[PDB]
């Protein structure tokens, strides 16, 4: 709610600690723990560069 | 997935069957057709209007998305 | 009906 | 049908009265002389009550020929001072010509009775003027609403001119037709409704009248008004439903009640009025219904008063703050009516009120208060302004309180 | 005038000042006097004075105050015999004014002629209801209610109940020659004892002309019914002993009528005095013609009681002495009025359930319980506005004049506080309503 | 002003059913604790097992929202009761005046999902803009989340007061 | 007693305004007003500016109301007695 | 006798009974036997009567004849619980909250009824009320000042603040109009009418009560009692959260300039609600007096500042004396932090030249105020506790640039600008 912005946000991408993140980690996907509306589009961007045809192995 | 079906506009009154309605947006209000629909506050006004519109002599409200359609 | 009272005597036919 | 009941003979004491006075000469008084007797400046209401007084003997025939002057002159009996005994005397001429030249007296008689704003003031009214619009009639002088007879002549003519339109729209709608249905039915019901509306209006008493009800000019006219309006719910009683569902001030609310006997059919809508969700049609609602309750005591009157209680204590939780003032303040007055009609509902309405005495007071506790009404608790009666409205509420909680347990003990 | 009411459908009030009104009822009394060189005239212009006072009793009280004057005033004049007239006539149409009732009133004898009341109806719907005592539990305490209720209202206002004597007298005669055995099975003895207690409150009023009449009829159906169980006479001591105590009453106040009364039916109580040898009274009456020394160690072991123990045994010993002798509760009102205020739970339920038996008995000595009744509502110890809520209903059916303020405290208490006491105030509220207005 | 003592009157009327008695006197017990609820009440004195038996106490009083209040006093937010009480219907307190003192973002989600489901419009506005509210961000810095509930614990608990002394 | 000469000193008795010396009398009533002591109140009623200001009714008003601010009274104790 | 005299009274007063005259007669009796016994001598002495320790007992039943409608009858309760003794012990929190609660209602309207004449009772009740405990003395001050700052209450203290027929009548043959906007034409506004003088001893008599709450009971012949920090500390969180419901920017350390860019709307609230009602600024030099207490309301000061920032930034006058309330709240603000100590004297003392100057250097002294706050910070930890007199200090010599190095160059090159006219006030800002 309060601009509460730092030097944090210049970092990579976080991920996030909800109930959300397992499920997106075992879908082949991911979670993006957005904190802020620069690393929203940093986020989205990322987004758009997963957005890509194929098939997900599980690798062992 | 079109969604055909509705909604109620119900509140079901209790016995601390019967309901009271909810207010409809976009139900088409029947003015002209219905006396029933006028204010009593707009009642003359109205009635003048719709006098003069039966005799021999709502509308722009178009959605904002068709509106400055000049193609 | 309007034009008689609900206490008014009942007509039956 | 008034007008031709009128004709019927009661006794035949007029045609005696006819033979035996009008044989002196009277019928020296022409209208002339009429007309300048009341053109007179210091008027002399005695010798155009002496000439009126000789009129009334005439058959309606040979009175066609005073019709212009006693109508034309009719506005000058608007004027304070006039005795009533030339007033009923106008009327009952008024009412003998309404029975041969009905048509063209209405549309003369309008045009006598505008408020003089301009030198004519729009003498031009005619019979199609008033056949579009008969709310024309009531355009008159704001002084016909305080006198009965004037009111009565005006109240034929609007009547009259009512069912003139009603008929007048289906001539002029089958000639342009050579949909259109419903607009006409909805003018007219609509016209008619309006009509009502201003009927009811003149009844409210004006700021002046603010400065003993019974005995008044007022009551008269709200007699009078309270007449026609009788006849026209019973000939449709859906305007009596529209102009129900339109509403009026709850201030005239014992007037209609009492004195329109077929207000008794507004018990069968009642359920169609609470249902709706304007909360101003649910607390007209609720005040029709608590003064119909106390009219009419019947079963069903109990049943739609059971529904009402429940439908208050029903949106009693689906109103918020400002919405729970606006409805529960003149709701409330409503419940020592249905406690006075139904003893049977003394559970129910003090659950109730319980109910909105807590919520209340719930509401009072969350705010600071200039009155708080808590630390109030032991108070004693107070037997009957800016305060703010939860402590308003609350008072008007204690106050239905006092006035059922009152009502119980009296 | 018909153009004011024009239009009114004639199926089911003129505003006036104090001395218009006093004018006006100075006129009608000048009419009076002018007829008389009957109350035919009188009781004519009454709809006119009621038209202008429009039920405010405000006006009503004015006018009642003024005709008392009236009356002091004139002595007794033609004049004054009819302010007494319109009087009783303005009491009778209102007597929702609670002002008790002079000695001039009850010397007046027009009151049980022909006339109009306003309660009649209800009072008899009372009465009518109180008899029906069948065997269900709910209405046989619904029939107690109506009793004290008839007690109380006899003990406010007793002319009204005096025009409605003839009405207990044909209630008895229906139920006297019905068996000893379905006499107690379907209960109809407690309603005896009722209207023996009403009666018993009733005098001195109940000993006039009319009322002397309706006295003989009912004392005729007495007397049938005791001889109706000379066989079985004996479980019923208690209430010969109140009849006893009618009959010294009845023979202090109006003699010759007990007299009259007796020496017509000679027979029949000759008849009871040899057959029943045990009658000692009866036979002592035809040939003729306790206090604080007991309870005070009782006060003082209640007034110097600390423990709850104490408090308990002297509440209990009262509890037992007043179920043998309701009579000795009156000394102790004082004493529990201030132990029904007390935290102690039984206790104070005791002391409540005393002191609503006292003032039962004695419907006069309840409003002295007002203050503190209402001080239990307003305390701010919860059980004792809780056991005041339970019993509200009772008490104010005992109070009547004070139980708009008593229900009104009830209300507020339970809205500002969390309780809701909506099933006791409806209660009171619905008894009370047929008390008043139907 | 003994609040170990007032407790004790208050589980006395508490298991005996008193329960606007028992409320009463385990406001007072916070009111001797915290100085007239100006500071934080001590969790050894409103224990889960003392704020518990407040919420039995308002529920038995058909104060429902005032439930809803004191569901997020526990040490974890008991969020089956309060959504449980939020579901009545036939409650005796203001109602929609005690949704300024709800600081859990869901309790307001589920109040907003209730007043949507069984219609009432204008009472769901007001959750709404409960919820849309800067200080109410459950992604807040941490000291303005427990500065955000402890003024409305504040508030809430000296409106109890001024309802129930 | 500083207080009131400072007052007496900043009035301009008689020139100034009407204004200024109501502003001045009620000043001088409202610290009277909160006063404890009756000896204060005392001695600024005694001024010789107070007493000028302001008129005599209402002064004695003043005066008699924080009398009986903190009035005081004697009861009899000795037990009642006809012997 | 005596408790159960008192309590069968009090009971025919809680009854119909006992009709008000008689009550308050009643209460009037009883206050003069309370104050004769606390009048002591040789007869309470002798008759040993007790009757504040009787009265003392029946506090709850007297606090609701506190705020009864019968005036004589609140004034006589209010006279005689403003001497009775309360309980041997203590109050209970229910019986003290409720006794405070109708104590400041009884204020507020005999405030209102009588003006100050009339107001010493139930000022001397709060008190003796607030002297009980802590809690007390936050319950007094919080109900007061609330009250003080209630929609009722504040006109007190200067705050600010048939159809068919004729429209029938008026009808020519078409609406010509499409519609009417709303319910027709506004109303007339509101309308103030009260006197200055009046409002002025109100606030006074509001403040005193206030003064004597928070002081100390009361040597030198002169000087003044100390102001209760915990007192005037409540005053300041309970004017903070009447203000402006915190927790948005609450912490006392203040934010960059930039971050009031992001408040502005709260600040626009907190400037509203001190032009309406002009007892705030009373009430925050009242918090000013004791001085750690000023710091727990720096999100008023904050926001104020912003609200005046915003407004001198976007003012396109070329003097101050265009913009009064404005001139003078800035004046006040700055004037209460330097009271409050929250400022240096040096950096105090410009509020004098804000009348002289224009917009944007007044603007510029303002963001010089919130540049010391921010480098300093106006936080409690610094009033170190000096015993010498009882009440804290404030030292900014010890924080380093006690002076306001930045902020004394800013204001000084401000004064030199307009030299031609603030020659004479040169000397109220030297840094030695």
């Amino acid at each position: 709610g309060t601009m509460s912005v730092e030097s944090e946000q210049l970092t990579g991408v976080p991920l996030d600690d909800s109930a959300i993140t397992p499920m997106c980690e075992v879908t082949g996907g991911r979670s993006y723990s957005v904190c802020s509306p620069r690393m929203l589009n940093q986020c989205l961007e990322s987004l758009v560069q997963k957005v890509q045809s194929g098939v997900v192995i599980n690798f062992e | 997935v079109g969604k055909k079906v509705v909604q109620e506009t119900g509140i079901k009154v209790r016995s601390r069957g019967f309901q009271v309605a909810l207010l409809n947006k976009d139900l088409k209000p029947q003015t002209f057709r219905n006396a029933y629909d006028i204010p009593r506050r707009n009642l003359l006004d109205h009635l003048t209007r719709m006098r003069s519109n039966l005799l021999k002599s709502q509308v722009h409200s178009v959605p904002i998305a068709q509106m400055g359609n000049y193609q | 009906s309007p034009s008689y009272s609900p206490t008014s005597p009942s007509y039956s036919p | 049908v008034d007008d031709w009941i009128c004709e019927e003979e009661i006794t035949g004491t007029d045609a005696l009265l006819r033979r035996m006075l009008l044989t002196n000469n009277a019928k020296n008084h022409s209208p002339k002389q009429l007309q300048e007797a009341f053109s007179a400046v210091p008027v002399n209401n005695t010798q155009v009550m002496q000439i009126i007084e000789h009129l009334t003997l005439l058959s309606a025939s040979e009175l066609i020929p005073y019709a212009e002057v006693l109508t034309s002159n009719m506005s000058q009996l608007l004027n304070s001072g006039v005795p009533r005994r030339i007033l009923q005397t106008v009327n009952k001429l008024w009412m003998v010509l309404n029975t041969v030249m009905p048509r063209r007296l209405w549309v003369m008689t309008v045009n006598a009775l505008q408020p003089s704003i301009k030198f004519v003031r729009q003498q031009k009214y005619t019979q199609n003027d008033l056949m579009i619009d008969p709310l024309i009639v009531l355009r008159c002088d704001q002084r016909v609403h305080r006198c009965p007879p004037l009111m009565d002549i005006t109240l034929h003519m609007l009547n009259g001119y009512l069912l003139a339109s009603k008929a007048y729209l289906s001539a002029h709608l089958k000639e342009t037709e050579q949909t259109r249905e419903e607009l006409k039915n909805a003018l007219l019901a609509a016209q008619d409704s309006a009509a009502v509306q201003i009927l009811l209006e003149i009844c409210l008493p004006t700021e002046e009248e603010k400065a003993d009800n019974l005995l008044c000019n007022l009551r008269e006219v709200q007699c009078l008004i309270c007449c026609l309006l009788h006849q026209m719910y019973i000939a449709d009683p859906n305007i009596a439903k529209l102009v129900h569902f339109q509403g009026y001030p709850c201030e005239l609310l014992p007037l209609t009640v009492a004195g329109i006997p077929s207000m008794h059919i507004c018990l069968d809508f009642i359920p169609e009025l609470i249902a709706q969700p304007e909360l101003e049609k649910q607390i007209f609602a609720i005040q029709l219904l608590s003064h119909l309750c106390i009219q009419y005591a019947l079963p069903k009157s109990l049943s739609v008063a059971r529904l009402a209680v429940n439908v208050m204590g029903t949106l009693l939780t689906v109103l918020t703050q400002a919405k729970r003032y606006a409805f529960f303040m003149p709701t409330l007055p409503s419940l020592v009516s249905f406690c006075r009609a139904f003893p049977p509902l003394y559970e129910d309405i003090m659950s109730l009120l319980i109910q909105i005495g807590q919520v209340c007071a719930s509401d009072v506790a969350t705010q600071t208060r200039d009155i708080d009404p808590i630390i109030t608790r032991l108070q004693q009666i107070k037997e009957k302004g800016s305060m703010d409205p939860d402590v308003q509420l609350c008072h008007c909680i204690e106050r239905t309180v006092i006035e059922i347990i009152n009502m119980s003990v009296s | 005038v018909p153009r004011i009411w024009q239009g009114r459908d004639q199926r089911t009030v003129l505003r006036v000042q104090g001395p218009e009104l006093i004018s006006l009822v100075e006129l009608i009394l000048a009419e009076a006097e002018t007829r008389s060189q009957a109350c035919s005239l009188i009781q004519a212009r009454l709809p006119l004075l009621l038209s202008c006072c429009c039920g405010d009793d405000e006006s009503v009280r004015k006018v009642t105050e003024h005709l008392s004057g009236c009356i002091q005033q004139w002595g007794d004049s033609v004049l004054g015999r009819r302010c007494r007239d319109l009087l009783l006539q303005l009491y009778l149409q209102r007597p929702e004014l609670r002002v008790p009732v002079p000695e001039v009133l009850l010397h007046s004898e027009g009151a049980a002629s022909s006339s109009v009341c306003k309660l009649d109806g209800l009072i008899h719907r009372f009465i009518t209801l109180l008899a029906d005592t069948s065997d269900s539990r709910a209405l046989e305490n619904r029939g107690a209610d109506a009793s004290m209720a008839c007690r109380k209202l006899a003990v406010a206002h007793p002319l009204l109940l005096l025009r409605h004597l003839p009405m207990i007298a044909a209630l008895l005669h229906g139920r006297t020659h019905l068996n000893f055995q379905e006499f107690r099975q379907q209960n109809h003895l407690s309603c005896f004892l009722h209207v023996l207690g009403l009666l018993e409150l009733l005098q001195p009023h109940v000993f006039r002309s009319e009322h002397q009449g309706a006295l003989w009829d009912c004392l005729l159906s007495f007397i049938r019914l005791l001889l109706n169980y000379r066989k079985s006479s004996r479980h019923l001591a208690a209430f010969i002993n109140k009849f006893v105590q009618f009959i010294h009453k009845y023979i202090t106040y109006n003699a010759p009528a007990a007299i009259s009364f007796l020496q017509k039916h000679a027979d029949p109580l000759h008849d009871l005095s040899f057959d029943n040898s045990d009658l000692v009274m009866l036979k002592s009456l035809l040939a003729g013609l306790l206090t604080a020394a007991e309870m005070a160690p009782y006060m003082k072991r209640l007034s110097r009681g600390q423990t709850v123990e104490d408090l308990l045994e002297v509440l209990s010993d009262i509890d037992e002495m007043s179920r043998r002798r309701p009579e000795i509760l009156s000394f102790f009102s004082t004493n529990l009025q201030r132990l029904m205020s007390s935290a102690e739970e039984c206790c104070r339920n005791l002391a409540f359930s005393l002191a609503l038996r006292s003032m039962q008995n004695s419907p006069s000595i309840a409003a002295a319980f007002l203050p503190t009744f209402m001080y239990c509502l307003g305390s701010q110890d919860f059980e004792v506005v809780q056991t005041a809520l339970r019993n509200l209903p009772e008490y104010a059916l005992l109070c009547q004049e004070h139980a708009a303020v008593l229900l009104h405290r009830a209300f507020l208490v339970g809205m500002y506080g969390q309780m809701d006491p909506s099933a006791q105030i409806s209660e009171a509220l619905r008894i009370l309503h047929m008390e008043a207005v139907m | 002003n003994n609040h170990s003592w007032l407790i004790i009157q208050a589980d006395i009327y508490f298991a005996t059913n008193q329960y606007s008695a028992a409320l009463h006197y385990y406001l007072q017990a916070g009111a001797v604790c915290s100085d007239f609820f100006n500071k934080a009440v001590p969790p050894d004195v409103y224990t889960d097992q003392v704020i518990k038996r407040m919420i039995k106490c308002c529920s038995l009083l058909n104060c429902h929202t005032q439930v809803a209040i004191l569901c997020q006093f526990l040490r974890e937010i008991d969020y089956k009761t309060a959504f449980k009480s939020l579901q009545e219907q036939n409650s005796h307190d203001a109602m929609d005046s005690y949704y300024d003192y709800i600081w859990d973002v869901t309790i307001l989600e589920y109040l907003t999902y209730l007043h949507h489901k069984r219609g009432e419009t204008d009472k769901r506005q007001i959750a709404i803009k409960a919820i849309g509210q800067t200080e109410l961000n459950a992604s807040n810095p941490e000291e303005v989340l427990q500065l955000a509930a402890q003024r409305r614990k504040k508030k809430f608990l000296q409106a109890m007061a001024k309802l129930y002394f | 007693d500083f207080l009131l000469e400072v007052c007496s000193r900043s009035v301009n008795l008689e020139k100034a305004s009407e204004s200024l010396k109501g502003n001045m009398a009620a000043f001088l009533k409202n610290v009277c007003l909160g006063l404890e002591d009756l000896q204060y109140v005392f001695m600024i009623s005694s001024h010789e500016l107070f007493i000028t200001l302001l008129k005599d009714e209402e002064r004695k008003l003043l005066v008699d109301q924080m009398r009986k601010r903190s009035p005081r009274v004697n009861l009899c104790i000795k037990p009642v007695t006809s012997f | 006798l005596l408790p159960l005299a008192f309590r069968s009274c009090l009971a025919r007063v809680h009854a119909g009974t006992l009709q008000p005259p008689f009550t308050a007669r009643f209460l009037r009796n009883l206050a003069l036997l309370v104050g004769w016994e606390q009048q002591g001598g040789e007869g309470p002495a002798a008759l040993g009567a007790h009757f504040g320790e009787s009265a003392s007992a029946h506090l709850s039943d007297l606090a609701p004849l506190l705020l009864h409608p019968e005036e004589e009858v609140a004034e006589a309760a209010a006279s005689l619980l403003a001497i009775c003794p309360f309980p041997s012990e203590a109050l209970s929190p229910s019986q003290l909250l409720g006794l405070v609660r109708a104590g400041v209602h009884r204020f507020f309207a005999s405030l209102r009824l009588h003006g100050p004449p009339g107001v010493a009772s139930a000022c001397q009740l709060l008190t003796r009320l607030s002297q009980t405990s802590p809690a007390g003395l936050k319950a007094v001050l919080q109900l007061l000042v609330e009250g003080a700052l209630h929609r009722g209450n504040t006109e007190l203290f200067g705050g600010q603040v048939a159809s068919l027929l004729d429209t029938n009548r008026r009808h020519i043959w078409s609406v010509f109009h499409a519609g009417v906007i709303g319910r027709g034409l506004k109303p007339p506004k509101f309308v103030q009418s009260r006197n200055q003088q009046e409002v002025i001893y109100n606030t006074q008599s509001l403040l005193s009560l206030l003064v004597h709450c928070c002081s100390a009971p009361g040597g030198e012949c002169w000087g003044a009692p100390i102001l209760s920090p915990e007192a005037a500390k409540a005053v300041a969180v309970t004017l903070v959260e009447s203000v402006c419901p915190d927790a948005a920017g609450a912490e006392l350390a203040w934010p960059p300039e930039e971050h009031a860019r992001a408040t502005v709307e709260r600040d626009l609230r907190i400037g509203r609600r001190f032009r309406e009602q002009p007892l705030l600024f009373e009430l925050l030099k009242l918090v000013a007096a004791a001085p750690p207490a000023l710091c727990y309301c720096s999100v008023l000061l904050r926001g104020l500042l912003a609200a005046l920032l915003g407004h001198w930034e976007a003012s396109r006058h070329p003097d101050t004396t265009h913009s009064p309330w404005h001139l003078e709240a800035s004046c006040t603000l700055v004037a209460v932090m330097a009271e409050g100590s929250l400022l240096p004297p040096a950096l105090g003392n410009m509020h004098e030249v804000f009348s002289q100057l224009a917009p944007f250097e007044v603007r510029l002294l303002l963001l010089s105020v919130w540049g010391f706050l921010r480098e300093h910070g106006p936080l409690p930890q610094k009033f170190i506790f000096q015993s010498e007199r009882g009440r804290f200090i404030r030292d900014f010599s010890r924080e380093g640039g006690g002076e306001g190095g930045p902020h004394l160059a800013v204001l000084h090159s401000v004064l030199h600008r307009n030299i031609d006219r603030l020659g004479l006030f040169s000397g109220r800002f030297q840094a030695p």
